[PDB]
């Protein structure tokens, strides 16, 4: 160990600036001399990994590990293999290292903030605030140092420490400060004022300092808005109102258009009890801001008296038909879930009268806006035929908007007819092509009507198209998630309804002469293929969405020294925020559940057609064969052709590159080991570390814990729904019958979980459900839940039909009982029901 | 209804969507990132607003409203819908605003970027997309003293040229040829801005007559007078 410590050392300049090659030739020309140098593998595999390849720079990196025993080493190695976890999603591994690094003799203290963001991304602060510190006080000479202390001491704990800094960093640079770095010293201010608030409590000696301090900052802070709501919060909790109502009209007159400062000024002048004070307070406002929105809309929802409500409405909805606005019912739409058979009929009432006045030539804007806010109304109320009587009397006075073709498209939804709207919707979009909005609506609509091929034709037209046919690269690249989930549902749909299909073909087994379903099969035998593959492909499109999340978390790398460097440490509490509440969007609850479902269909289908029917060698000869007629050259050519639409497929289906991800038909993911355990690996557990307590989806709780022999989970789940969202639905009824039934000494699962649950219910529930009827085969639990609960619910009523196998209640009493509740609901929902969930 | 306020990062991924159906450049998670983390105070977000109106009461009573499955039973949870951001209120449009931060080899001084100005396009003719740029010019001028402001606009968009040549009144500086993808022409306009007319209150009333009478806020006036109950001018 001489010459080649001194080469790597020679060689450790080239990957210090912009080269590559040149150190990959250097590499390979002490390898080819000493083959057992641990350095020179750990530096070519991250160049490796560094411009493109990745089994190799992988298997390079194994090597290395492979090729160390003890930890006693150069510390430019261990620096090495850091930088590589950090840039292969491995932070555990990189601290390790670095800490393996520093523990050596390392006289980079920089190291050490790297550490400072490595944690920072785990969660681990207790080591992060040491190494904040250390980093401080390695230098002195940086205010992101001061800024990353004090975040540091402000998330753990210390805040008097935290604030007894700032005020000796304030002390030691009093005057120093220059022009760029005043708004930062701003910003700063505002997160000690922050901190203050932590400090705030309800004591009034601490609230009056910190309004003293705010006053006396206030010359000096930028930024008003957030201090102007701080010092109307101080208001707030003290006493003084008068101060407070003139801080909440200060920031009205800064910004009127905010329903929040108008809901906190008549939270703080106290005149909610009374309606005269707050009716004259909005007619005083009223002319101070006669070209605003919601003073005239907040005063419709205190008016007792039906000719002032009349009146406010009529003055309301006057100005927004006279100069048109496409958002009239919108500005009703919130009210409409609100209020009902008392304010909708005097509304439609006044817009008739006004109507019945009107000239379809003299006044045309007024006349179609009426029409478009009448079939709005219509619609919201279950009509049907009078608003597409109004849509055709709009299209023929008018039929130069593209939001007549857009309420058409929606009707036509609602009343089942999605073709008829995509093709009505796709001939309203070919009129402008300009708009990206109307594209996409069209696209969906198209992926709700069965019709992929021709949405993606669609779809790829503003997209970027280069190395692909289309445009699915493009839509993947610029972070999509609605597309796919809207291609996914119409993969499943088709996929669901081949099940139908092979059942109608299967019912006539070849009755008599019934030789045309035997003839011909090819077409259908490719047809399954071809609907294999797509589900396949939507399986393999469900696997991004929780990726790109992951990838948008760890994509928070240099984040954590920006916010430090630019002094943005409010900016990072809201990051933080944002990354802990990712797990909380509605998309990727709905995503996760279509994952779930599908996981969950195919491990049963799988231990369904695992052990089941007999002859084996009868059912696993399958085609290319066609005994004394040539077998072999037939198959070849069979699986030549076969493999040559497979190419042009995957090539107009490309998303995902070649070099990144081989499993491009997808025939990995729906033939899995174990399903399960990679659910609960990749999509379950950040979902349970990172949850409310009100929200959470405990129905996907309880379907999650039933398969895997965790009852205990179940029963906590079910409390816990129980007790927030009453007793009095009935879901909570289907859930305890399928436990109930699960419980039985029949169902192969644990007898000691089955005994504590069926404990914890007599001794929790005693008087709800029969806990004694379990061996009785002539009750029927049907008849308990419609006499309970009731048949008017549908979700239980699903819940209960999806979950039949388990649970013996019937099944044709069920099916019937929900096509008669099914009735009073939605013609489109009762077909897909009717199509596809029974 | 329309609500203003400061673009949170909470719901940058729905603002995102809101560009899917917007402008066709898109953007990458890191732009938004960046441009959120960077400077707060000057891109604003305009959403929906939905509150209480006669919660049960006496006058036409029903239990069966809808209000987003939270009247009385049907549990309560969110809509599946990637627009909205709370029960009860969703995204409409945003405004996304940057500062002068790359280097140039002349000494900058700050000035105003306007990025992006993104509005759905049903939710529009009614006082947004204005209130959102006069919100975040005066917003620039009392935190950042922007010295004026520079954007860039199309040429087939003509709402957008009359919202800021013609209502925004912004004066045109260059021509720019082939700055997009489709390689489609470009104006570049820029405008020095104030303190002294960049104020809301003076911009309070829309058209008038001759000479009418616009009303401000000054002092205290609310806490005048006397009780509306049993005063003279009460009613």
């Amino acid at each position: 160990l001489k010459k080649e410590n001194d080469q790597f050392l020679e060689a450790l300049k080239l990957y210090e600036g912009k080269q590559y090659k040149k150190s990959l030739k250097l590499l390979d020309a002490i390898l080819k001399k000493d083959g057992s140098h641990v350095d020179s593998l750990a530096l070519k595999g991250l160049d490796l990994y560094s411009v493109g390849e990745k089994d190799d720079a992988a298997s390079y990196v194994a090597n290395a590990i492979r090729k160390i025993e003890g930890a006693s080493a150069s510390p430019i190695c261990c620096h090495v293999l850091g930088i590589y976890m950090r840039n292969t999603k491995e932070y555990k591994e990189s601290i390790k290292w670095f800490t393996a690094a520093l523990n050596n003799g390392s006289t980079n203290k920089q190291i050490y903030r790297d550490l400072a963001t490595l944690q920072s991304q785990i969660g681990d602060f207790k080591n992060a605030l040491v190494s904040r510190k250390k980093y401080w006080e390695a230098f002195l000479g940086y205010r992101a140092n001061w800024t990353s202390l004090a975040v540091a001491q402000d998330v753990n704990g210390e805040r008097q420490q935290a604030i007894n800094t700032l005020s000796q960093f304030e002390k030691l640079a009093e005057g120093k400060i220059s022009d760029s770095e005043k708004y930062e010293h701003s910003e700063c201010l505002m997160y000690k004022n922050d901190i203050m608030y932590k400090a705030a409590s309800d004591n009034q000696d601490k609230l009056q300092n910190v309004l003293k301090h705010l006053n006396d900052i206030e010359p000096c802070v930028f930024d008003k808005f957030g201090l102007l709501e701080r010092k109307a919060t101080i208001y707030m909790k003290l006493g003084q109102l008068k101060d407070a109502s003139i801080v909440y009209r200060t920031l009205i007159k800064r910004n009127p258009d905010n329903f929040k400062y108008y809901k906190l000024l008549e939270v703080s002048l106290g005149i909610q009890g009374d309606n005269k004070l707050k009716k004259a307070l909005y007619g005083k406002l009223e002319q101070f801001y006669p070209r605003c929105e919601p003073p005239k809309f907040i005063p419709l929802t205190f008016l007792q008296d039906k000719e002032e409500l009349s009146k406010k409405l009529r003055e309301y909805v006057l100005p927004q038909l006279e100069r048109g606005v496409p958002a009239t019912f919108s500005n009703v739409k919130p009210l409409y879930q609100r209020r009902k058979s008392k304010v909708s009929p005097l509304l439609e009432k006044i817009v008739l009268d006004y109507l019945s006045g009107l000239d379809p030539t003299q006044d045309p804007i007024p006349f179609i806006w009426t029409n478009y806010y009448l079939s709005q109304h219509f619609l919201f109320l279950k009509d049907f035929p009078k608003a597409q009587e109004y849509i055709d009397a709009a299209l023929d006075h008018t039929p130069t908007l593209v939001e007549f073709y857009i309420l058409k498209a929606r009707i036509l939804k609602h009343l089942g007819l999605m073709d008829t709207a995509a093709g009505i919707l796709e001939e309203g979009r070919q009129l402008d092509l300009q708009d990206r909005f109307i594209n996409c609506k069209t696209v969906k609509y198209f992926l709700r009507a069965n019709n992929i091929d021709k949405a993606v034709e669609v779809a790829s037209l503003f997209t970027k198209n280069d190395d692909s046919v289309n445009g699915i690269k493009d839509l993947h690249l610029v972070e999509a998630s609605w597309f796919i989930v809207e291609q996914a549902e119409a993969y499943y749909r088709l996929y669901l309804d081949r099940k139908k299909k092979l059942d109608d073909l299967a019912s006539l087994k070849k009755e008599v002469e019934s030789d045309k379903s035997e003839q011909i099969a090819n077409d259908i035998k490719e047809n399954q293929w071809l609907v294999r593959k797509y589900k396949g492909l939507a399986l393999k499109r469900f696997n991004a969405i929780p990726k790109f999340y992951k990838q948008f978390e760890d994509d928070q790398l240099d984040f954590h020294s920006y916010c430090m460097r630019k002094g943005t440490p409010r900016a990072y509490l809201e990051m933080l925020e944002w990354g802990k509440a990712l797990y909380t969007k509605p998309m990727y609850v709905r995503a996760m559940k279509e994952a779930s479902k599908l996981y969950f269909q195919m491990h049963d289908d799988r231990l369904k057609r695992k052990s089941d029917s007999l002859d084996e060698n009868s059912d696993e000869i399958q085609n290319n064969g066609q005994n004394s007629s040539s077998q072999k050259k037939k198959a070849k050519k069979e699986a030549a052709a076969m493999n040559k639409r497979k190419e042009t497929e995957a090539k107009s289906v490309a998303a995902y590159p070649s070099d990144q991800d081989n499993d491009v038909f997808g025939e990995k993911l729906i033939e899995t080991s174990t399903p399960m355990e990679d659910f609960a690996t990749e999509f379950y557990n950040n979902y349970s570390m990172q949850v409310r307590e009100d929200e959470r989806d405990y129905i996907l709780d309880f379907e999650f814990n039933y398969r895997i022999g965790k009852l205990a989970l179940c029963f906590a789940s079910l409390n816990k729904f129980a007790k927030r969202f009453g007793t009095t639905s009935g879901l909570f009824g289907s859930m305890a019958i399928v436990l109930l039934h699960a419980t039985r000494n029949d169902t192969p699962f644990d007898p000691i979980l089955k005994k504590v649950v069926t404990k914890s219910l007599e001794k929790e529930y005693s008087e709800n459900f029969p806990l004694n009827e379990i061996s009785n085969n002539s009750f029927d639990w049907l008849n308990f839940y419609q006499e309970k609960f009731g048949k008017n619910d549908i979700n239980g009523l699903l819940f209960l039909y999806r979950y039949r196998d388990d649970v013996p209640i019937g099944s044709s009493n069920l099916k019937e009982m929900i096509i008669s509740s099914l009735s009073p609901l939605e013609p489109h929902s009762q077909n897909e029901i009717l199509q596809y969930y029974l | 209804p329309i609500n203003i306020r400061r673009a949170t990062i909470n719901d940058i991924i729905c603002m995102q969507n809101a560009n899917l159906h917007n402008l066709p450049e898109n953007y990458m998670m890191k732009y938004y990132m960046y441009h959120i983390l960077s400077w707060p105070e000057a891109s604003f977000v305009a959403t929906t607003t939905t509150l209480d109106c006669e919660d049960s009461d006496e006058q036409d009573e029903n239990d069966k409203l809808e209000l987003t499955l939270d009247g009385t039973n049907d549990g309560r949870t969110i809509k599946l819908d990637p627009t909205y951001l709370a029960p009860g209120e969703k995204l409409v449009g945003y405004v996304l605003v940057k500062m002068n931060d790359d280097p140039d080899q002349q000494n900058e001084p700050p000035n105003g970027h306007i990025t992006s100005l993104s509005v759905m396009r049903t939710y529009r003719r009614m006082g947004i997309a204005e209130n959102l740029m006069r919100q975040a010019l005066f917003a620039l001028r009392e935190v950042h003293q922007a010295e004026y402001v520079s954007l860039h606009v199309r040429q087939s968009n003509r709402a957008a040229l009359h919202l800021y040549r013609d209502t925004l009144a912004f004066e045109v500086l260059s021509i720019e040829k082939s700055y997009y993808q489709d390689g489609e022409d470009a104006y570049a306009m820029k405008k020095v801005l104030k303190l002294e007319e960049l104020q809301i209150s003076n911009f309070t009333h829309r058209r008038l007559k001759e000479n009418e009478e616009k009303l401000e806020d000054d002092l205290e006036s609310d806490l005048l007078e006397d009780i509306i109950k049993q005063g003279v001018n009460d009613i």
